[PDB]
RNA sequence: AUACUAAAAUUAAUAAUUAUAGGUUUUAUAUAUUAUUUAUAAUUAUAAU
RNA sequence: AUAUAUUUAAUAUAUUAUCUAUAUUAGUUUAUAUUUUAAUUAUAUAUUAUCAUAGUAGAU
RNA sequence: UGACUGUUCGUCAAUUAAAAUGUUACGUGAGUUGGGUUAAAUACGAUGUGAAUCAGUAUGGUUCCUAUCUGCUGAAGGAAA
RNA sequence: AUAAUUGAGGUCCCGCAUGAAUGACGUAAUGAUACAACAACUGUCUCCCCUUUAAGCUAAGUGAAAUUGAAAUCGUAGUGA
RNA sequence: UGCUGACAUGAGUAACGAAAAAAAGGUAUAAACCUUUUCACCUAAAACAUAAGGUUUAACUAUAAAAGUACGGCCCCUAAUUAAAUUAAAUAUAAAUAUAUUUAAGAUGGGAUAAUCUAUAUUAAUAAUUUAUCUUAAAAUAUAUAAUUAUAUUAUAUAUUAUAUAUUUAUAUAAUAUAAACUAAUAAAGAUCAGGAAAAUUAAUGUAUACCGUAAUGUAGACCGACUCAGGUAUGUAAGUAGAGAAUAUGAAGGUGAAUUAGAUAAUUAAAGGGAAGGAACUCGGCAAAGAUAGCUCAUAAGUUAGUCAAUAAAGAGUAAUAAGAACAAAGUUGUACAACUGUUUACU
RNA sequence: UCAUCUGAUUAAUUGUGGUUAGUAGUGAAAGACAAAUCUGGUUUGCAGAUAGCUGGUUUUCUAUGAAAUAUAUGUAAGUA
């Protein structure tokens, strides 16, 4: 039975997608950049 | 199986329990509210523990006696409020009914109850004592109370009584002694005067109970019934 | 699983009388405890002190500052940072730390006013702004001479 | 209320949002505000906002004596008693 | 019933108002595994010790 | 399994309220409460009088309320002391307004 | 008689006459022990489960 | 054991009511059981009830 | 009515007075089944250099529907008798 | 082998179009594999019956869905994209 | 089969999500909230402790309290790994970058001491893959005539008493004191698949003990499943009675009886129970449903690759049982095709 | 879901973290899986891709008013 895809741990969650992981990497830093040009109010997790 | 008496949507054990419960708390508070099919077979229940108890009261048989005694015992749950229910049943409520043959118990209808609809009533033993010493009155027979409020009413409004309030009284009367009735409705009266707004002359009151009774106590078409021609 | 079939076996030979010890100890309750209603302590028992600092988060001995009681913004005014430039160090130390005091039995009064009554007077709130503000203004006369 | 709001400023850029709403969507929020208030709580007259509001600047100080004109009472004589900084508005002795 | 005044089946919540919102948003010392430390600016002041402890200075 | 066209107006109406049985009746079934001359259903006990008795049954069958014996001599500041009041939760203050969401039995009209 | 309805029976309580369900009584049935018994009188007599 | 009346010379006897079949300690860590020790802390007593597919089976 | 076969058919067995031939979307899957039969897996024979293919063979293997109207089976209410 | 066998097992060899690591051939064990036979047991069936519970039905409370050109939406024969 | 909004139709229809409730009183306000009693349900759990998770849901704003020892984090130390980080010229490459090498980060692991309660700081000197604990031996208890037979005991885990040495506090000794389970520590040792990495002692001088986690929920109405969703979700304790067991029955204690009730139980459906005479005549096909004459101890052929493989063989016996009489484990024999075998596969035909 | 059935000391199951994926990884191999499903995901962009195909293209009144043949066409649903 699928559906149950997300399965939510803080650690693997900040670790992945988190702010600092985002501004560590060049890519993460496109990414970062991109939102803030958009406006978004939150640039990552 | 199919037809011996109602279901009401439960499988037997449970239903059997809901039963027995029913009659305990009956015999425990005199008076129950509850929907009209459970009343109605607890009555059965109940009617059939009070027959039981009293052929035991009666039978010499010892052998009689002891099985009746079990039969009680199966029929009933005895642990909280209901540990000397068996004492109860045998010293105070059974002898009540010594005289009475069957119709122990009283179902009346009330009002539908407004959020479910389901259609509900009073289940309450016959000759319930209303007045216990140490206490004033007892949680007893609303018929008799209801009876005896209509009476005062009528008073008030100097209207004669129904008839129908009479034959009620009457049949209040066949089992009870008169004097101990008339104790009874006084006791009642004050009360029931207490708690509506109606003043209380204690000697014009007693006058009044005594002429209700004497007339309950000593009893007193187009169509023509002809032979063929 | 039992069945038809069970033969159940006996527990012990529990060391033939002679054998055992005296247990070490031997008389145990007192088979005779009532159990009494139990006994709320009183502030009777107490003799709270009349001069305790904790009193010093308060005006007087008192709750709440009335709305009669309360300095009005009329009489009240805020330290001017002129007037502040010409007061000694100590003096300016022992200003600050009376302003810290006063916003503190301000801070609790306005705390209470916010999270149980839920008013919105703003009286103290407004009160503390003006000591802040004398506060800030010392602490500028104070880098401004250094 | 029981919050703890007021001892901290969180949500600081919602804050800001919703206390430094464009002008020109003023008219909906007081018209809200307005629709929730008692009749002795509100007033007809517009809010000034803190760089809009005078402060003197004002024509005239509580104490003074004052003529009234273009009202229901108007061509009163009335002492004004105090002002009202936000709306940039006096309350007239017992007249007006 | 959880709640005696909702009777019908209503599209309300166990708790709260919303299940969803924002989650991308900055967290406190609560949540986190029991490794996560976010700490209060209120300790800088000695140094821990190789064995867990902590000397104040 | 599904309807080949929206059902007109007329259609459904004479479907709903049409035959008899759809239709609610009037309640003839009903008279005078022999103890106070109020409207009851027929065959039934006035809703009214038997609450009454249920009243006073209760009035007078009344269990003692069981007050702790300390509480009752227990010092109005010693109490403060002791147990202080909180502040209920948003739940607890609505099951609190019992009005809001509780319904009290209705009084005929008097029957002539 | 029956999904709900509809059908059919009763709603007697006074000068008479009419039992609808529950109960109550009756005999009967069902169970499984019972004459080594129960009931009445004084281990004995009579009636019988 | 307690409560309530009785007799006795508060104490004891007996009557009525209510409540009670516990608990602590030993036996080398733990847990359970046994037996001892402590304590008023019990019946190879009558009758029930619940659960186990209606617990299962024989009749009905 | 049976044995055989997915079989309708057909070959037998036992009967029967007889075991007639059709039409009804070769009646009837919003009535059932899904054995045959046109999917995905796999194998065998054959064809193709090969991917793969077959008027082949074999094992496995997926649709669901609370009934608005007609209609039909019952049961009522209204009605002009 | 069955009363009766297009199924099964054995054997025969015009192998339409077997065959040796695309392995050939017989065997023990193993297999929720796939065919078949016997025993036992049964509502699978002859042939259905009864009983229980949850639904269905009625009363109260809440309250969907696909669908929908508009409908004042009968039968038959004929007609006709 | 336009797009957005509004409003219809089906329709007051289906459904309201695993189900045990009753009374009295709160409250002449209650099927649904609370309390009491009765009844039931879960109980190697629907309990009690917890991990993760999350709109704080909690017994709440007057709120979840730690120097540490059967308390966790940080801290020290590393694993897997990660790091526009680090060597005229580290090496390579259209750019982005990639690479080995150092340095740092990185728990899911390791980390002194301690109720006869314990001190981590500063300065100076020179471990463990799995698995078992048998046999023997020793001594003990009874029969029989030192030696034989039969039986249990045998490495550790305290308390009490009596002794000898320092002087009631210490040391060592002797004697006394159940069972079957479990735990930890000890020693010894069998297998092949050969079983982590990383941070010294003494002396002197010291210590005022930081920060954060802590509610409740956690086989769920409080997580992941669009829903208060019969799904998914990690760890420990899991009363007795019984039994080989965490099987199965009960259930002491605790918890729970629910966002639908009340009646009625037509046809019909689901999930059960029973069924005379037949016994596969059903059907594509015994599908489905029946069907167990010990679960302990004996006894068990052909065939065979020699493995009680076949085997839990079938049949059969011992103990129990003479027709009334729990639950759970346990459902036959044989032939053929295909594949040696245990495994893996199309999450959702 | 219920019943039934299979493995249940191992090529076992499982927690916590890490690595490998979009010409592309992982795969006891089923084109199976790579966030409800892939003979190659998703998002942003090229981008208003292209469509000899389908559908759609909104007031009125007046006058005139056809064709479905021939030829050619990778042409026969088109176009000259
Ligand atoms: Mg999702
Ligand atoms: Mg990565
Ligand atoms: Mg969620
Ligand atoms: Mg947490
Ligand atoms: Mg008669
Ligand atoms: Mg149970
Ligand atoms: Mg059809
Ligand atoms: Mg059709
Ligand atoms: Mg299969
Ligand atoms: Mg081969
Ligand atoms: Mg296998
Ligand atoms: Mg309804
Ligand atoms: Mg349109
Ligand atoms: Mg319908
Ligand atoms: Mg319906
Ligand atoms: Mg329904
Ligand atoms: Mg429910
Ligand atoms: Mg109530
Ligand atoms: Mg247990
Ligand atoms: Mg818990
Ligand atoms: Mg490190
Ligand atoms: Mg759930
Ligand atoms: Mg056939
Ligand atoms: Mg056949
Ligand atoms: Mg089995
Ligand atoms: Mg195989
Ligand atoms: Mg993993
Ligand atoms: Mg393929
Ligand atoms: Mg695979
Ligand atoms: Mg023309
Ligand atoms: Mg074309
Ligand atoms: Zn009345």
């Amino acid at each position: 039975s699928r559906g149950n895809t997300y399965q939510p741990s803080t650690l693997k969650r900040k670790r992945t997608f988190g702010f600092l992981a985002r501004a560590k990497s060049k890519q993460g830093s496109k990414i970062l950049k991109r939102r803030k040009l958009k406006g978004r109010w939150f640039l990552s997790h | 199986t199919v037809g011996i008496a109602r279901k009401l949507s439960r499988d037997k054990a449970h239903r059997d329990a809901l039963l027995k419960n029913l009659a305990c708390q009956l015999f425990q508070h005199e008076s129950i509210v509850s929907t009209h099919a459970k009343c109605k077979e607890a009555s059965r229940v109940a009617e059939r523990i009070i027959t039981w108890t009293k052929r035991a009261i009666t039978t010499s048989n010892s052998v009689a006696q002891a099985e009746l005694k079990s039969q009680i015992q199966s029929q009933l749950f005895l642990a909280g409020d209901n540990r000397k229910l068996m004492k109860r049943l045998f010293s105070e409520i059974a002898p009540r009914y010594l005289e009475r043959p069957g119709g122990y118990t009283r179902v009346l209808r009330l009002e539908p109850r407004a959020n479910d609809s389901a259609p509900q009533s009073v289940l309450e033993l016959v000759d319930s004592p209303v007045m216990s010493e140490s206490h004033t009155v007892n949680r007893g027979n609303l018929k008799m109370w209801l009876l005896v409020k209509s009476v005062i009413n009528d008073d008030a409004n100097q209207l004669p009584h129904n008839p129908l309030t009479l034959q009620n009284l009457h049949k209040v009367a066949k089992f009870k002694a008169e004097a101990q009735l008339h104790g009874e409705i006084m006791l009642i009266k004050q009360v029931l005067l207490k708690e509506m707004s109606l003043p209380y002359d204690e000697a014009l009151e007693n006058e009044r109970t005594q002429a209700l009774l004497k007339e309950v106590y000593s009893s007193s078409s187009s169509y023509v019934m002809v032979p063929r021609p | 699983a039992r069945t038809k079939f069970t033969k159940p076996k006996p527990k012990q030979p529990v060391l033939p009388k002679d054998k055992i010890r005296p247990p070490t100890q031997l008389t145990h309750h007192s088979n005779n405890l009532r159990i009494t209603e139990p006994i709320p302590p009183t502030t009777s028992n107490l003799r709270c002190p009349d001069d305790h600092p904790l009193w010093q988060f308060f005006s007087n001995k008192k709750f709440i500052r009335s709305a009669d009681d309360l300095p009005p913004s009329s009489h009240i005014r805020p330290w001017s940072i002129p007037e502040l430039r010409h007061k000694s160090f100590n003096d300016l130390h022992s200003l600050w730390y009376n302003c810290l005091r006063e916003q503190n039995v301000l801070a609790r009064e306005n705390h209470l006013l916010k999270n149980i009554v839920g008013s919105t007077h703003d009286e103290f709130s407004e009160l503390s702004n003006s000591i802040r503000t004398t506060m800030w203004q010392i602490r500028h006369v104070l880098n401004e001479r250094e | 209320s029981g919050s703890y709001q007021h001892l901290s400023n969180v949500g600081s850029r919602v804050m800001k949002r919703l206390g430094n709403r464009p002008k020109n969507f003023l008219p909906h929020s007081e018209k809200f505000i307005k629709k929730s208030t008692p009749e002795f709580m509100k007033s007809d007259l517009k809010e000034v906002d803190e760089k809009t509001s005078f402060k003197k600047e004002w024509k005239f100080i509580p104490g003074d004596r004052v003529v009234v004109m273009s009202g229901a009472s108007k061509g009163n004589i009335a002492v004004i008693k105090s002002f009202d900084k936000r709306t940039n508005s006096f309350i007239l002795d017992e007249n007006g | 019933l959880t709640r005696p005044w909702k009777k019908y089946r209503d599209g309300e919540l166990f708790y709260g108002l919303s299940k969803v919102g924002n989650k991308r948003v900055p967290l406190t010392t609560k949540q986190g595994n029991k490794t996560m430390y976010k700490g209060t600016r209120a300790s800088g002041i000695g140094r821990h010790t190789k064995f867990g402890g902590y000397v104040i200075n | 399994a599904v309807p080949k066209k929206k059902v007109s107006h007329q259609k459904k109406r004479q479907k709903l309220y049409g035959p008899g049985k759809k239709q609610l009746k009037m309640i003839h079934h009903l008279n005078k409460c022999p103890s106070c001359g109020h409207y009851k259903r027929a065959n039934t006990l006035c809703m009214y009088c038997v609450g009454q008795i249920s009243h006073i049954w209760k009035t007078h069958t009344a269990k003692e309320e069981i007050k702790p014996r300390q509480e009752e001599e227990l010092s109005e500041l010693d109490q403060r002391v002791l147990y202080p009041g909180r502040r209920d939760t948003k739940y607890t203050k609505d099951l609190k307004d019992k009005d809001n969401y509780l319904e009290r039995r209705v009084r005929t009209l008097k029957k002539d």
